[PDB]
């Protein structure tokens, strides 16, 4: 349903479902958005703004597909910054941001997926997961922890999720496959970002 | 949860993850006791940090770009404060 939480606006990286990540939170409202979230139940609104280099952005620079997380453990540094190590739970709609001038605050709906299972969810996995295993060797600043464990994920809109997470594409690219809810666009979608030649297919 | 020590916590990022952050009036007037420009009292100016993962301060630099600039000259992979 529906929930009202402080929000961490993030400057330049998309966090997925799924994904546990170090970040530092240096800006005053994110800060005090972080302070809020531990005193409670820990849990924050993680969306991405549209502009890197905006400092201050509204919520008109802001994306209104975000991800629910929970803050796992976290370290005031000497400086002020707080680094926190962060886990995405899960796609959340956000509906507006509230009326908080001490930090970004904002109701945040549930997402459902398409999912599931026709011949094509299957092919499509099984494509993408060989896909990625040519595409690491391109990249090759994937983690080998990433390579043994994404071949095996069999639920396909984590396995898409995974992938989004380890390519090498501008921010753009990354909120658009946190927007895709068809987990079988998703899948294409990562497909066609691993294509390392525009396919003939696409003109 | 809790999945690191302390340690491990706050050596997370070694060697290369470094972010960057703006210094406020108060850091530069803290680093300069003899004295700084009136600039660096304006919001005309925002200078940049590059910091290790563990907080201690690398490099300052003229503005964000260059912060990140140098980072990456450097061989580090700078990342954002949100």
């Amino acid at each position: 349903e529906l929930r009202t939480l402080p929000v961490l606006p993030l400057r330049d990286i998309v966090v997925f479902p799924h994904m546990v990540v170090p970040l530092f939170v240096g800006r005053d409202k994110s800060v005090r958005a972080l302070e809020e979230v531990m005193r409670g139940d820990k849990q924050i609104l993680l969306v991405t703004q549209k502009n890197s280099a905006d400092d201050d952005p509204a919520p008109g620079d802001i994306f209104e597909v975000g991800v629910l997380a929970t803050v796992l453990q976290l370290l005031k540094l000497p400086d002020g910054t707080v680094k926190v190590l962060v886990e995405g739970k899960a796609r959340a709609a956000v509906v507006s941001f509230t009326d908080q001038e001490s930090y970004y605050e904002a109701q945040i709906g549930e997402v459902s997926e398409d999912d599931g299972a026709g011949p094509e969810a299957e092919a499509l996995s099984r494509a993408v997961v060989e896909q990625f295993e040519n595409y690491v060797k391109l990249n090759k600043k994937v983690p080998p922890e990433a390579l043994a464990s994404i071949p095996q994920i069999a639920e396909p809109g984590k396995l898409a999720d995974s992938i989004a997470a380890h390519l090498s594409v501008k921010i753009g690219d990354k909120q658009n496959l946190l927007e895709i809810f068809d987990v079988v666009k998703r899948l294409e979608k990562v497909f066609a970002l691993m294509e390392g030649e525009i396919s003939v297919l696409q003109v | 949860s809790r999945p690191l020590t302390s340690e491990a916590f706050a050596a997370l990022g070694a060697p290369a993850l470094v972010y960057v952050r703006p210094i406020k009036a108060a850091e530069i007037l803290a680093d300069a006791p003899e004295g700084v420009e009136d600039l660096d009292l304006s919001p005309d100016q925002t200078l940049y940090a590059v910091c290790r993962a563990d907080g201690e301060r690398l490099a300052v630099l003229i503005d964000r770009d260059t912060a990140i600039a140098a980072a990456l000259a450097h061989e580090l992979a700078p990342v954002s404060v949100h």
